[PDB]
């Protein structure tokens, strides 16, 4: 029943697996699959009205990005500068760079910076011959500094089927769509978002771990004004179970997602996602959509995601009364300690 | 307003 | 240094000592005497205006009630109802009934009876005679029901001196005052409130144990939800170290009033009341006055009281989002594992 | 408005 992703997929025309096993990381936890689904299938409709992860096979969201690559791209995506992170490890934990000034003892393991397209290649290209060991991994937004046919392609996706997603869930508007590209093996540690997420699959093959936002107390997130906010503070690869306890009865949701693919990734869902081993580079796209109005009145019971809003508006509030986000913890301390603990 | 929530998401806003 | 009431007091007239250390209960913690002035020396109007306590031993506030008594009182204190506790032990922990109804497991040690003032006396004398040991507490806030002696005595409390001090101050307005007789040995757990007050001692002799607001950490006040808000939960005469640890770590001021003495209790100061044992019977009569208006903007560094206003609003707000006041310490929990502690 | 108190005290409204 906790069968992951399941059983490899073939490729067509007997191309042989797609991936195996051994391309996956080694996790402590078990993992049951996210539904494959056609999107004319009503239980996919379904899951998506109801918040629940599931993987479109058949969408054609991004169809003209299917012939992407280095090549393709370092021609026409332009000459604006690219956001390129740099780290000695595979874990490319997310930080908010506008936050390190209030936990100046925060030691970002991963460090960005900006270039073109031609000299991420190139960068890219100088470690693979070299043999070096260090990762590095695009992330940026599409701008209007992209090329012609970049546009083009832009103008080919399937907006007939996103906008009536779009209005069919209420959502508000496109905030944008972030352009990831990275090495096989990269891993962005588990988080969540506050927006809603499709995420489409273009080159390459990449494993994507979900957890309900119901899962809040075992995922122990860092301290909201902490630089690393809304991201766990778990390392999956070695979890220490003294500070997480927790951790321990956590269950996820896996899936592999490839070209042509669409993972839903509803607000608020925690997602950890990795560049399957000796895979090759990945190439990804998302559509970030701001979620639907917070409801006139609440209705009872509170859902998992409502609880999760109100304690980060607990953690806001305080820091700004307090006038200073370092006393957020002992002030909770003091509330707790001997009154409901 | 406590359930009230923002719009952030690992990316420059 | 930590002397606690200090030396017994002399009778004017070389009528013995006032009380003995013999009168006072014994507690594990140390306390030191809370400053003796007159109302027109320049310390005691310092204290009162650094929300400090003082006891004033001149200020002439209840001058004519000094003559009461129950036989005086029963004879023109009026027809109307008055709130008399009933307990079989020495404390009489205050609660909250309206509160009652979210913690239907909480068992009050004392019990509330309406009565008319000649029937508070006659089952006080009915005790006494008996040799029984139940105990009974007379909380009645003085209305327009008091008979036309009282009303005079009223009138002739010493208004220049108070309004005056209400103005410095500047307070809020004068929402009540309670009359408070209790039997030898009776004793008013320690607990907080949200107004200014002054305690006019008029019969008898009570020890006061007050606390800083920043002592809230050893304090363990109950749940804001919960009937016993504002009140400790510590139990003074058997204090549970495991549940209560830092109670190891409090520090009192303390001091005996007696007649004529006003003792004033800050805001937010916690304080214990006990009447002396085989001191009789007491009389007292408080003033309490709102506090002065919340400032328009905060200054850093915030006081302890101020963090103390916001932690109960915390709770508060908590408690209405969640649409159950039960829910509170479970989310509070939740938000502070393995992220704050 | 989070340092705003009410006026409770040990005794009814
Ligand atoms: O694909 C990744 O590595 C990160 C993606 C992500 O976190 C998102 O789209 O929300
Ligand atoms: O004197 C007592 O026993 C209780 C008094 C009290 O708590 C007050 O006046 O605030
Ligand atoms: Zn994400
Ligand atoms: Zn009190």
């Amino acid at each position: 029943v906790a069968s992951g992703s399941g059983e490899p997929r073939e490729e067509a025309g007997a191309l042989g697996p797609a991936w195996d096993e051994s391309q996956l990381r080694s996790y402590s936890f078990p993992t049951r699959p996210i539904p494959r689904l056609s999107q004319s299938d009503p239980r996919a409709e379904e899951l998506i009205e109801n918040e629940e992860p599931v993987v479109l096979t058949d969408t054609n969201l991004v169809y003209p990005a299917l012939k992407w690559d280095l090549e393709y791209l370092q021609e026409n995506i332009g000459n604006g500068d690219f956001s390129v992170y740099s780290a000695s490890t595979h874990k490319f934990l997310y930080y908010d760079e506008k936050k390190m000034a209030n936990f100046q003892n925060f030691k970002p393991r991963s460090n960005r910076e900006e270039m073109k397209f031609h000299e991420f290649v190139e960068k890219l290209q100088d470690i693979q011959q070299r043999g070096g060991e260090e990762r590095l991994y695009l992330q940026q937004t599409l701008n209007d500094t992209v090329g012609r046919k970049i546009v083009m392609d832009f103008l080919g996706f399937n907006w007939n089927w996103i906008n009536k997603q779009q209005g069919k869930r209420g959502w508000g508007q496109l905030t944008s769509n972030l352009l990831l590209i990275g090495m096989e093996g990269n891993v962005t540690p588990a988080h969540y978002g506050e927006q809603q997420n499709f995420f489409a699959q273009i080159k390459g093959y990449k494993r994507c771990i979900l957890f309900p936002p119901d899962q809040f107390e075992c995922l122990y997130p860092y301290p909201v004004h902490h630089p690393c906010d809304r991201q766990s503070q778990v390392d999956f690869d070695n979890p220490d179970y003294e500070r997480f306890p927790n951790f321990q009865n956590v269950v996820g949701y896996e899936t592999v997602v490839g070209p042509g693919d669409v993972l839903y990734i509803p607000m608020y869902w925690w997602h950890h996602i990795e560049s399957l081993l000796n895979g090759g580079i990945t190439i990804t796209v998302n559509f970030w959509y701001k979620g639907a109005p917070t409801p006139k009145r609440i209705e009872y019971p509170l859902k998992a995601h409502q609880k999760v809003a109100i304690m980060r508006n607990i953690e806001k509030m305080l820091g700004e009364a307090l006038g200073n986000p370092q006393e957020v913890g002992p002030l909770l301390n003091t509330m707790i300690k001997g009154r409901y603990n | 307003q406590l359930t009230s929530y923002d719009c952030e998401v690992n990316a420059p806003i």
